[PDB]
């Protein structure tokens, strides 16, 4: 099937029409999502099949075809990029700020900015076009906004 | 049975709408991957 780099959607035609459960991106030859989108379900592209490869539930991560290969950090300090990709839109940049997910085991920068569930899996990208996090695994907060942390895998 | 369909090329734009607030937010991170918030 389709092995370009780039940003995809993650369809299913199993509920009412095609609906958009999220997103992911494509990298040297693997498949990254976050786990509560496919919930470690093999995928199709085109006539061709993409079998899961590893996963984790508590990072919410998994990658197809190979190992995780995204490994860029938020440096701290600079603005960084939403590739958002909702449902049935098209692929659109916006710009942000991030502010920090402080836990017992560290800070983790986070994205707030409130899109459709379906919109899981968008890339978070620095200035030179670097995936460090995914976009929709966070927190609703006081005022009932969505604050997504930028979720990164570990590069074996 | 679930299908990818590519959505574009991964660049930062330059000059893109830039919109969002920065807060800072103690969270816990339980075993199921649920974010919540402390208090
Ligand atoms: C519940 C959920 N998970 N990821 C998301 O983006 C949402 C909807 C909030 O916009």
């Amino acid at each position: 099937g389709e092995t370009t780099d780039g940003v995809y959607r993650v369809m299913t035609r199993r509920l009412l029409g095609s609906t958009q459960v999220g997103v992911g991106v494509m990298q040297e030859g693997v498949f990254h999502t976050m786990w509560h989108v496919t919930k470690g379900a093999a995928l199709r592209s085109g006539e061709g099949r993409l079998d899961p490869y590893w996963g984790d539930v508590k990072q919410d991560l998994v990658s197809y075809c190979g190992p995780w290969k995204l490994d860029a950090a938020w440096d701290g300090l600079s603005e960084v990029q939403l590739l958002a990709v909702p449902p049935g839109e098209r692929a659109k940049n916006i710009q942000t700020l991030p502010g920090i997910f402080k836990t017992k085991d560290g800070d983790i920068g986070a994205v707030a900015l409130d899109y459709p569930a379906g919109t899981s899996g968008s890339p978070i990208l620095d200035k030179c076009g670097r995936v460090i996090g995914l976009y929709g695994n966070g927190v609703v907060i006081k005022n009932g906004s969505y604050v997504s942390a930028i979720t990164q895998g570990k590069r074996e | 049975d679930m299908y990818i369909e590519r959505a574009g090329d991964i660049t930062w734009e330059k000059d893109a709408e830039v919109t969002g607030n920065s807060p800072r937010l103690d969270v816990a991170l339980d075993e199921s991957g649920d974010f919540s918030l402390v208090e």
